[PDB]
RNA sequence: UUAACCAUUGUAGGCCUAAAAGCAGCCACCAAUAAAGAAAGCGUUCAAGCUCAACAUAAAAUCAAAAUUCCAUAAUUUA
């Protein structure tokens, strides 16, 4: 497999590795839509980071609510 | 009130008789509150108790009655005492198909807090300082108005 | 009854982990491996694949397979075969952001795993979360 | 129970008892238990008819009947 | 001593009796209602406004992942399964374009939200499973039955 | 708080573990979804699997009065 930093950053080594599919080269950054590289790469959105008017905020809050019960349930 | 008629079976909801108009104390959340009857009913008051009891002596659900929990416990105890005292001849238990009662002499009892079946005899009465006390009445009815000089002797 | 296994296509008869477990419900062990071998030929051998076999009470096989795991690939991409004991804080490899997205695009092709979401935020979080499970730190650029 | 027929009219005044009862009939677990049943949502006052091969037919109207009573009556018929 | 025991009883505090017990009190004022749930209002408001006709079919214990696939399946049909908890569905009419659809939205049932008059696509969804009770689609945000939906889905 | 109902998909996630998949150890601890805890008690050749929390849908609101033979009798309301 590829072991070259230049090839790793200039060719899509991990896109396809099968025998029938050959490693395809990386197109220019402008050749892809902006949203491809603009996705959230940071840490998970915390309750502070999460927008109170976003669905993810309450969805993760419900997960946090489940966590509280689980913590209590574990001790029982 | 829903009744089922009977294979094809059909059920009809029928209108129910309404309470007498102009309750003595409107704005009362519970019917006992509405009628100023909080501390003036006893197990002897079968007429009031019968309204909340099934035809065979079963207790009606509290939600249907609408009365508060405190009265529910009091009314339930009062009804149970009346049944044990044989004050509800028309609300006796239902005979399933053809069963008949014990057909043995029935002892007259009243003011019975608990069922006679589950109360064991007190063989050792005790001495003056060790005398055993026998409960009479119900704690749920402590708040009822008393017309005696001193509170009634619950424990005999 | 849905039974999910991640066994590598290279070996179609591991034995205890697949054979008797499916057999306990009552199935033909040989039939399961043969169909698994059929999947093995299409895919590269020795790479874990998630399967979604459904063992109904009627003693039938409903084998469904999808894209190769991104958890093992991230380990391979990081040059790690056996990870650290904990992996919560231990890190042995770093994955560039560009590499992260390239694999995600191919991931969004199966009818299983919910690989039809238009936004790539869902896809990246799963692999980002998977990387956290592994002894790998996903750096934006290295 | 080979067939169960449940209907009600959402546009007109629709009784919840029959609607909730239909959902229980049209349940994956319930359908498996009475596998012989042929379920049909005749939603379109409410009339419910269940047909048996032996010729026993029970017709239930949910306008004055609660969902539980239909379930108890129909469920008892299943044992036969 | 007997006298000492008398003192202990005397220390007992004498409490006054309230006029009426809290349960038997006259109906008193209660804390004002607060919309906690507020986020979900925007989600339902946007989708209902976007989609004129909302086909309705009581969910037959469907699993969550299937809805994701069904969302994509409807995306093939150019429709979306945008549904949300029904506890906040009832206050939808309280704060939304309409206020009279509460009886229609009785119970928790699948909401199929479509903005385009692609009748064939909508029916095909109905062709997947008819056994679940399908109330009908509120064509142009108007109350319709199952048969009414057919009479007006055209 | 505490009464009814249900439980999808990623990832059997990395760890000496043959294998341990929420649930031997061990990890950090994210996603989609309307709602799913990278798991809370169960089950565990390992898993399948039982439920609790999820979502929907119920309905509530500060402690009391050992060996001879039981041992006054009784008793809840007229100021
Ligand atoms: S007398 Fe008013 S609630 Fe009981």
């Amino acid at each position: 497999v590829c072991t070259d930093p230049t090839q790793l950053t200039t060719h899509a080594m991990g896109v396809n590795i099968y025998k029938e599919g050959q490693d395809v080269a990386l197109k220019a950054d402008s050749e892809y839509p902006t949203w491809l590289f603009q996705v959230n790469l940071g840490p998970p959105k915390k309750l502070e980071e999460l927008e109170p008017e976003s669905r993810e905020y309450w969805r993760l809050l419900r997960k946090q609510n489940i966590w509280r019960h689980n913590r209590l349930s574990k001790n029982k | 009130l829903r009744e089922v008629v009977k294979t094809v079976i059909e059920g009809r909801i029928t209108e129910t008789p309404k309470a007498t108009p102009d309750p003595p104390n409107p704005s009362g959340q519970c019917p006992i509150c509405r009628w100023n009857l909080k501390h003036k009913y006893t197990y002897e008051d079968v007429l009031l108790l019968s309204q909340f009891i099934r035809p065979y002596g079963g207790m009606l659900p509290r939600r249907v009655t609408g009365l508060c929990r405190e009265e529910h416990r009091k009314i339930e105890e009062c009804v149970k005492m009346a049944h044990r005292a044989g004050l509800l001849p028309n609300h006796r238990p239902q005979l399933p198909e053809g069963c008949l009662p014990k057909d043995k002499p029935k002892l007259n009892r009243y003011l019975t807090r608990w069922a006679p079946k589950s109360v064991k005899p007190i063989y050792k009465k005790g001495h003056r300082w060790n005398k055993v006390g026998m409960a009479v009445g119900s704690p749920l009815l402590k708040d009822n108005v008393c017309y005696s000089r001193r509170p009634l002797k619950m424990m005999h | 009854g849905v039974i999910r296994s991640i066994v590598r296509a290279g070996q179609a008869i591991p034995g205890p982990p697949l054979g008797p477990i499916l057999g306990q419900r009552g199935v033909s062990i040989n039939q399961f491996c043969k169909e698994f071998n059929e999947k093995t030929k299409d895919i590269k051998e020795g790479i874990p694949l998630p399967t979604k076999i459904f063992i109904k009470p009627d003693r039938t096989f409903e084998l469904k397979i999808g894209q190769p795991t991104v958890s093992y690939f991230l380990k391979a991409a990081a040059g790690i075969e056996k990870g650290a004991r904990h992996t919560g804080k231990e890190v042995a490899g770093l994955v560039s952001l560009k590499h992260v997205y390239e694999i995600a695009c191919v991931k969004a092709k199966d009818d299983a795993f919910a690989m039809q979401d238009v936004p790539l935020s869902s896809v990246v979080r799963s692999i980002i979360g998977s990387a956290r499970s592994l002894g790998i730190r996903v750096v934006k650029d290295l | 129970v080979k067939l169960v027929r449940v209907q009600f009219c959402p546009f007109e005044k629709n009784v919840e008892s029959t609607r909730t009862f239909l959902q229980t009939v049209s349940s994956e677990k319930v359908r498996a238990t009475n596998l012989n049943c042929s379920v049909i949502a005749d939603v379109r006052e409410p009339c419910v008819d269940v047909l048996f091969g032996d010729g026993y037919r029970l017709i239930m109207r949910g306008a004055h009947l609660t969902t539980q009573e239909m379930l108890s009556a129909l469920a008892s018929h299943i044992r036969d | 001593h007997f006298q000492r025991q008398k003192l202990m009883a005397i220390t007992e505090y004498i409490p006054p009796k309230p006029a009426i017990n809290p349960r038997c009190l006259p109906p008193p004022p209660k804390p004002p209602k607060e919309e906690s749930v507020r986020l979900l209002r925007q989600d339902i408001v946007a989708v209902f406004r976007d989609n004129r006709m909302i086909a309705v079919c009581q969910n037959v214990a469907l699993s969550a992942e299937d809805k994701l696939l069904l969302r994509h399946q409807l995306r093939k049909h150019k429709i979306f399964i945008k549904v949300f908890p029904s506890q906040v569905l009832k206050p939808f009419l309280e704060n939304s374009k309409y206020r009279n659809l509460l009886p229609l939205f009785v119970g928790h049932n699948l909401l199929l939200v479509s903005e385009e008059p692609k009748v064939k696509e909508m029916v095909r969804v109905l062709k997947s499973v008819p056994f679940l009770p399908l109330l009908g689609g509120c064509v142009d945000d108007t109350i319709l039955s199952r048969q009414g939906l057919v009479d007006y889905a055209k």
